[PDB]
């Protein structure tokens, strides 16, 4: 293979990569991140959610106008009733909570929501294109799409919170996957633009500008 | 009306881990370009500087233990001292003990060399093999 002075030359290579982006870094390399997100990394079960009442409630008037959730539902496995158990009903107080339902926990999630006090009202459909079908093994019949469940609570009345804007149904590629599509934050905007917002459970991906972020791996 | 920037700040100061937020509330991207639980703060960037000085180089099991209690990986640590060394090869300086004011000293020498040797490549000095 002759492949000793291939090896050290794959080396000296590799090290001007980091000798290369640590230097960029120290000159200011932006992120990816959004510099109007808020992320936070803590565990749902060990977070303190007074903290981020007071914060929110002290740099701004309001509550948070969205809340967005994908439980790491045990099938990263945190238990059922530890989910249900945070307390979303004093983080907000008028407007729409978005959270994921994987078909095992359908009927657990609208549970859920309709605990935290939240009436269901619409469901997102995000089916999951080839580039244009998605199979999954279902139990009962294939899943090619999964979905986002819609609880509203208080006056959406205002011009806050704009009706008949949006879709439910998103069309995006798996991207990444266990991962989401961008345009539900598109779709937020619509419904609602220039909120607060909240998410739950989320990850590097997922920061957005205005967006209140928690998740361990953040 | 409300400015987001600010808000964000704000927030990120109160609710944002140390290493994410700036002593001014902005978020650093050094902590987002690196992955997971690896940005390297720093608080130990001087435990490496510290740690060339009191064991030297390449002793980094040596090292290891006393300022990186545990996992630094090092490979990261020989990485990180070519970067504190000015220099792409360290095989010249291992098992050497060098001080922090030697290390600086080093490093302007390797770097105003390799510019002139124009074998200056990222602030670091490419050496021939
Ligand atoms: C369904 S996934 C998140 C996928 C996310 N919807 C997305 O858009 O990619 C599960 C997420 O829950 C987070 N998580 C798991 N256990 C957690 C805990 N105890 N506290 C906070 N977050 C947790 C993990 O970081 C993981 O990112």
């Amino acid at each position: 293979q002759g492949l000793l002075q291939d090896i050290e030359k794959r080396i000296l290579h590799y090290k001007q990569l980091f000798f290369k982006e640590q230097n960029e870094i120290a000159n200011g390399k932006r992120s990816m991140v959004p510099d109007n997100s808020i992320p936070i990394c803590s565990d749902v079960t060990k977070l303190n959610f007074q903290a981020l009442i007071d914060a929110q409630m002290r740099h701004a008037g309001k509550m948070f106008d969205v809340i967005m959730m994908d439980p790491p539902w045990q099938l990263d496995s945190l238990s059922d009733e530890k989910i249900q158990n945070m307390p979303i009903q004093s983080l907000q107080q008028d407007g729409f909570i978005f959270v994921w339902a994987i078909n095992a926990k359908y009927r657990v999630t609208i549970k859920m929501i309709e605990n935290w006090g939240y009436k269901l009202v619409d469901e997102i459909t995000w089916v999951k294109k080839t580039v244009k079908i998605a199979k999954g093994h279902g139990f009962y019949l294939q899943h090619a799409k999964e979905s986002c469940l819609i609880g509203v609570k208080g006056d959406v009345d205002n011009g806050r919170f704009k009706k008949n804007i949006a879709s439910d149904v998103i069309f995006s590629e798996r991207r990444g996957q266990s991962q989401k599509p961008e345009e539900i934050y598109q779709y937020i905007n619509q419904l609602c633009p220039n909120g607060n917002y909240l998410e739950i459970f989320a990850r590097r991906n997922n920061l957005h500008d205005n967006w209140v972020s928690i998740g361990n791996e953040l | 009306p409300l400015d987001f920037t600010q808000y964000a700040k704000n927030m990120r100061k109160d609710l944002s881990n140390q290493d994410i937020c700036l002593e001014d509330g902005a978020l650093n991207h050094s902590y987002f370009l690196t992955k997971k639980g690896q940005y390297w703060t720093p608080l130990n960037q001087k435990a490496l500087q510290r740690g060339i000085e009191l064991f030297g180089v390449g002793n980094w099991k040596e090292i290891n233990y006393d300022e990186f209690s545990g996992k630094a990986n090092i490979v990261e640590l020989e990485l990180r001292t070519c970067m504190i060394l000015g220099i792409n090869d360290i095989t010249e300086y291992y098992g050497k003990k060098i001080s922090e004011e030697e290390q600086e000293e080093i490093k302007k020498s390797n770097i105003a060399k390799g510019k002139k040797e124009n074998k200056l490549k990222d602030n670091i000095y490419q050496k021939l093999q």
